[PDB]
């Protein structure tokens, strides 16, 4: 109807979304945190499944590190009461 | 719909408060995620004294977990019956009292007694009507008695009314796994005995000598000593989650096991304790059980009953029986040995039926008694702090903080008038 055109992009150069500075955690949830932004688990204890699995062979550190955590499970466990079952 | 507000402190109470959290949630039937799972309909009826209500059916603990080292917290939400627990009552500190009474009563405690009793208030205020604050610490540790004993103090002028029940673990007269253990017991008691309603007196060598001699245990571990403990603690309450012939609370034994107000301190005991292989050949009679709770052996306190007189002792027993063995089994052993029972106080012996055993077993009892032979405990303690305030050794901590020499003067004056007030029962 009117000879119309398109205006420039002339504006300052824009970062995406994936910047830490833009980042919004709570995105159209209204106000609550989004899922797959958990919290941080304390000193972040790490499995040794993982350490086995870097690894090839089992060696002298993932040999003590399965000691320390079965001397933490022998220490943890009753004796008395069985997990999920009655004394005896 | 009296319900407790748990606040377990320290290393050792973190440690057992996690062991008293495995024997109540299952018994009630929680799973380890959170949800309920009991096969019986009588479980359901109380859960909300040890329980708050949850979206999708899930129950969270009334536990405050406080600790001044994050090293003991992380160990129980990594263990089993562990993520039951919400993360804003882990309440953590940084820099650790490190077995000093001093530091966590006063300095590096008092920024955490802020943060702690506004969890107590959000929780105590949640629910309706208390019952009690039931507490699980130490006394020769230094973040679970110098600020757990804070923690009780700011809690006894909050709610003057409710009750207070301190699984306090004295320190061990054989062994010592701190040296300051003298100067933290003496420090803690003395606030224990205003403030604290009722105390419950445990000791590591008694622990050790049931599960040797008693269980024939070869290497128990602190697993097999936290769960005779907790299991005290499921005692006590198992009229509060479930009914019974003869019901009582908490209150019903503190009325009849405190004579005057400073007679507070009782010693513990759960009976049906055997070994493996002697469980099938024992037959469970309420007789035999009577004969194993009164032992000096099965009472869970290194001072040793026969050397004093029972003021008042209490028997909480669980499982479906009938009256009369309990009854007169209490009677029995009142005019078997009339010297080990106080004269002035007719029918010593206090009795409660529980129509739900604990599981795994068809009967069970646990003791509860106010024995003036625990004198002998505090002296022996009074004796170890005498011999290092006179030198004046391993002060400097305590002094160099901000409390004074006077203060310990005394931590030792009631503790030697505790003992003054048991001695003249005795006679
Ligand atoms: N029942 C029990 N007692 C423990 C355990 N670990 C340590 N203790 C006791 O706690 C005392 C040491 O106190 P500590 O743990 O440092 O107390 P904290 O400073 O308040 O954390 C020792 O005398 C032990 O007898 C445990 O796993 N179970």
């Amino acid at each position: 109807m009117f000879r119309q055109e398109e205006q420039p992009k002339t504006g300052v150069r824009q970062f995406g979304t994936h910047t830490t500075g833009k980042v919004d955690h709570m995105l159209g949830t209204h106000a609550t945190v989004r899922p797959e932004y958990k919290d941080p688990p304390p000193k972040r204890t790490v499995p040794t499944s993982q350490l086995e699995a870097v690894r090839n062979i089992e060696t002298q550190y993932i040999k003590a590190r399965k000691a320390a955590e079965d001397a933490r499970e022998r220490q943890g466990t009753s004796h008395l009461y069985a997990a999920g079952k009655g004394w005896g | 719909m009296r319900e407790i507000v748990h606040i377990q402190g320290g290393q050792c109470g973190n440690q057992i408060g996690a062991k008293f959290w495995e024997v109540v949630s299952d018994e009630h039937g929680i799973d380890p995620t959170g949800t309920y799972h009991g096969d019986s309909d009588l479980q359901l009826e109380r859960i909300n004294v040890y329980f708050n209500e949850a979206t999708g059916g899930r129950y969270v603990p009334r536990a405050i977990l406080m600790d001044l080292e994050p090293g003991t917290m992380d160990s129980v939400r990594s263990g089993p019956y562990g993520q039951i627990f919400r993360p804003d009552n882990f309440v953590f500190g940084q820099t650790g009292a490190g077995n000093n009474w001093a530091k966590g009563h006063y300095t590096e405690g008092a920024e955490l007694i802020d943060s702690v009793l506004d969890v107590v208030r959000k929780e105590a205020e949640s629910c309706d009507c208390l019952q009690g604050f039931q507490v699980c610490h130490s006394l020769g540790g230094g973040t679970g008695s110098g600020m757990g004993t804070l923690l009780i103090s700011k809690i006894r002028e909050e709610y003057p009314d409710r009750m207070m029940l301190t699984f306090s673990v004295v320190p061990s007269p054989k062994v010592s796994d701190t040296v300051v253990e003298p100067y933290n017991a003496t420090l803690s008691v003395h606030q224990l005995v205003e403030n604290a309603d009722e105390c419950m007196v445990l000791d590591n060598e008694a622990l050790y000598d049931i599960c040797f001699r008693t269980l024939k245990l070869t290497t128990p571990t602190f697993g097999d000593l936290n769960h005779l403990i907790s299991a005290v603690m499921s005692g006590i309450t198992c009229c509060l989650r479930f009914p019974g012939q003869l019901n009582a609370d908490l209150r019903k034994l503190a009325v009849n096991l405190i004579p005057f107000p400073r007679l507070h301190f009782f010693m513990v005991g759960f009976t049906p304790l055997t070994s493996r292989g002697s469980q099938q050949y024992r037959a469970l009679t309420v007789p035999e059980l009577t004969q194993q709770m009164w032992d000096a052996k099965n009472m869970m306190c290194a001072a040793d009953p026969r050397h004093g007189r029972y003021l008042t002792a209490s028997a909480l027993f669980r499982g479906r029986m009938s009256t009369k063995e309990v009854d007169e089994q209490m009677l029995n052993v009142q005019n078997k040995n009339s010297s080990y029972f106080v004269e002035w106080i007719p029918n010593n012996v206090k009795s409660s039926v529980c129509d739900i055993p604990p599981k795994g077993l068809k009967m069970s009892a646990t003791f509860i008694g106010n024995s003036t032979a625990i004198q002998e405990m505090f002296k022996r303690v009074s004796e170890q702090f005498t011999a290092m305030f006179r030198r004046k050794a391993f002060l400097h901590w305590y002094t160099g903080e901000g409390m004074d020499e006077m203060e310990f003067t005394e931590a030792e004056s009631n503790m030697n008038d505790l003992v003054s007030e048991y001695q003249q029962y005795q006679d």
